[PDB]
């Protein structure tokens, strides 16, 4: 009843979630080098004051509902096998700052999944190869990177994101359309070969190539 | 009229919120950083004998009032900024959203540039800045100007006029053959 | 409270007719509020233009009258004419039963 | 990774002394300013779960020691910078004048960018900075992004016209052989 | 100095095998030197590689023994086992005129 931390890592044989039916005062719970596939649903019924929750290197199939527990600050669920995210995963969850989901099997994120959370500062959904990405309620994050999402081709709306500063999109065609530099730094830099406004660039050179194709064929047929 | 990139930081994890403003031609335009210290327009007068001093380095926020409210202002708008830099400030941020004439008051006084940047934030963007200076207990302000690229628009004139020069000569060659 | 402008960010920026104008600083914001009398450790300064409540520079003083005339000195000193003296010269008692030289 | 004209301020009056240093790829190059607070190479460790905290915003000066002196450093050079930013720093000035290999240590940290600038000052120009951190009681460091003005999109504009002159002139000599035939 | 390396700008970087290493920062410069004992309000922590004189975290403690055990408490609190309590439980001497319990 006084335990604060519990950091198990490298426990590469345990395949069941530990029994915590009496520990209700821990701050950070970490099971990193594990093999855990079933987080019990009855989690927020206890541990009512944790401010960290790390379960990275352990194959997790799905997630429970974090209904309540509005003291949770950071989460990290990497390297898992989370195929889907339901809408009730983040009900409430005030003062949640960082949320990573990198390197999983996410392919569909429900639209109403980020509308209830508090002021998230960072949110990384990377290398998941999803198809669509809802932006409802993400109007407060300062860094959001989606790199290994080559299946995602949709262009993100810049109206929702207001105070965003760092953005890493799969293709360099969302960052340019985002119209950054409010100044926004984007890792997949569009450079010069990949434009957003005009393919030919300035209006001077366009007037030049307009003459080339106009004459390269009118005389050629003769 | 060069844009100013000013953002505020909140130590606790540091949430960052940014906003845009326009530099003014009264102080040498360059980047600066410091703590936000709100200063009342009437507190930056000069006839005062002795006043309490702040630690060196602080971005002062001054929300200007209506010009008709003050019939005999103690100092000019440029005088306010010059006093603050002497006081120990490093970058004065104004708020001309209520006194639009201050922009002319600053840009006219180009005879004696100031050593430190001076910024004016107008419109509804200053409302967000005031909502931060009103609520948060400690803030950290940085102002920066980093315009990259322009690098093809500059060479566009050289590439475009060259083709016209090439074509006008070909025009005369066709003209002179038939005549 | 009670002034002419009273803008929501600078407080009240013009006293009424005969009240003192005092700049209250807390945290970052410095809102100007208008008072009847200088609160403490300040000395009122009347003026036909604007009544400014200024700060005392006299050493070891809790409440003053002029720029250099302390009315109620600190508990660790005694006042002879206007100053706050630790040593009480002759002709007057060191404390006079009232912390007064 | 251009130069960085870091200048220090010595107030009460304001005397300014500047010096030049090189930006590093460990963190994004920007402009920052704060009180200069020296740290120690061994003071930026991580095992100490409880350390004294400073106010937010301070340019830390780290005088790097010889790499062979310590048998096993606790953290990498690019790890010290990341630890310092967590302490609430805005910039770090790694005096690498004694550990030359540290420059490569930072320059290989392009895998994970850092949110704040990182500078290294080598040579005898760092002696001036060290004398300031030694003698004066309080100073203020001030670093600015791209201190010079490089006309990147202005100097090359007229180069294209000179490029076109060669194209326009190489064709003229061809007519000489036409006339000789 | 106390240690061996002791660079003239950074302090004594690597101390000896049986002395402590305390980082004394005043003003701006921070440097360290070999010490035989932790000065005050610190607790020595020996290690097979480098003896670190770490800082205490127990409140109202002027001199400690470990990160949690306080040896001499503050002048306003008496100590019962290793803590600095203000209340002395029953069955023990109240203060014994020596700030204990
Ligand atoms: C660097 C740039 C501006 C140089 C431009 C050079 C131009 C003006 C020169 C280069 C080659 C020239 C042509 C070379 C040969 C002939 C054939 C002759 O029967 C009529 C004139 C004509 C058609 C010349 C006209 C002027 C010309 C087109
Ligand atoms: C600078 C580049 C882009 C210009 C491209 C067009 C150049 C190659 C053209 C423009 C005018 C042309 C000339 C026009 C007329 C004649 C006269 C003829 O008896 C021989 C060829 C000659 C001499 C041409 C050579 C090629 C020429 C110089």
């Amino acid at each position: 009843s006084d335990l604060h931390s519990l950091v198990i890592r490298g426990a590469s044989m345990v395949q069941q979630f530990p029994n915590l039916t009496g520990t209700v005062h821990l701050e950070s719970l970490t099971l990193t080098g594990t093999k855990i596939s079933s987080i019990p649903n009855n989690l927020c019924q206890e541990q009512k004051m944790l401010r960290t929750l790390d379960l990275s290197y352990n194959n997790i199939r799905d997630l429970p509902s974090f209904n309540g527990c509005h003291a949770l600050e950071e989460i990290s669920l990497q390297r898992n096998q989370i195929y889907q995210i339901k809408e009730g995963t983040f009900q409430g969850l005030i003062s949640l700052r960082i949320l990573d989901l990198s390197r999983n099997l996410i392919h569909e994120i429900h639209s109403r999944a980020f509308a209830t959370l508090g002021p998230i500062t960072n949110l990384d959904v990377s290398f998941n190869e999803l198809t669509s990405f809802p932006t409802e309620g993400l109007n407060g994050l300062n860094q959001l990177k989606l790199v290994g999402n080559f299946k995602l081709k949709e262009a993100l709306a810049a109206k929702d994101f207001v105070n965003l500063r760092s953005l890493s999109v799969p293709y360099a065609y969302q960052c340019c359309a985002f119209w950054g530099c409010i100044i926004i730094h984007c890792t997949p830099s569009t450079g010069a070969f990949k434009p957003c406004e005009y393919l030919l660039g300035s209006w001077m050179i366009r007037l030049t190539v307009w003459f080339i194709f106009l004459v390269a064929l009118f005389f050629n047929l003769l | 009229k060069e844009t100013a990139f000013v953002e505020v930081v909140l130590f606790e994890t540091t949430y960052t919120t940014g906003l845009t403003g326009r530099f003014s031609r009264a102080g040498a335009t360059l980047s600066a950083e410091g703590e936000i210290v709100q200063m009342h327009p009437l507190g930056l007068c000069n006839n005062n004998d002795e006043e309490d001093l702040y630690e060196y380095g602080w971005v002062g926020v001054v929300k200007l009032e209506q010009p008709e409210l003050d019939p005999k202002p103690c100092l000019t708008v440029l005088g306010k900024a010059k006093r603050a830099v002497q006081r120990g400030a490093t970058a004065v941020i104004f708020d001309v959203s209520e006194n639009p004439e201050a922009i002319d008051q600053l840009n006219q006084g180009s005879e004696d540039p100031l050593k430190r940047p001076v910024v004016y934030v107008k419109g509804a963007d200053a409302i967000k800045l005031m909502n931060i200076v009103n609520k948060q207990k400690v803030a950290r302000a940085r102002i920066q100007h980093r315009p990259p690229r322009q690098e093809y628009f500059d060479m566009g004139i050289f590439l475009a006029f060259f083709v016209v020069v090439s074509l006008v000569c070909l025009i005369l060659l066709v003209k002179i053959k038939l005549k | 409270k009670g002034c002419l402008s009273c803008s929501k960010d600078n407080g009240c920026s013009r006293c009424q007719q005969k009240l003192f104008f005092f700049l209250r600083r807390e945290g970052m914001r410095q809102y100007g509020e208008c008072l009847h009398s200088c609160p403490s450790g300040y000395y009122g300064h009347r003026a036909p233009d604007m009544n400014r409540c200024a700060r005392c520079r006299i050493e070891n003083c809790d409440s003053c009258f002029s720029k250099d005339f302390c009315t109620k000195c600190k508990v660790g000193f005694y006042l002879h004419r206007g100053r706050c003296f630790d040593e009480c010269p002759a002709g007057f008692a060191p404390l006079d039963e009232t912390m007064e030289c």
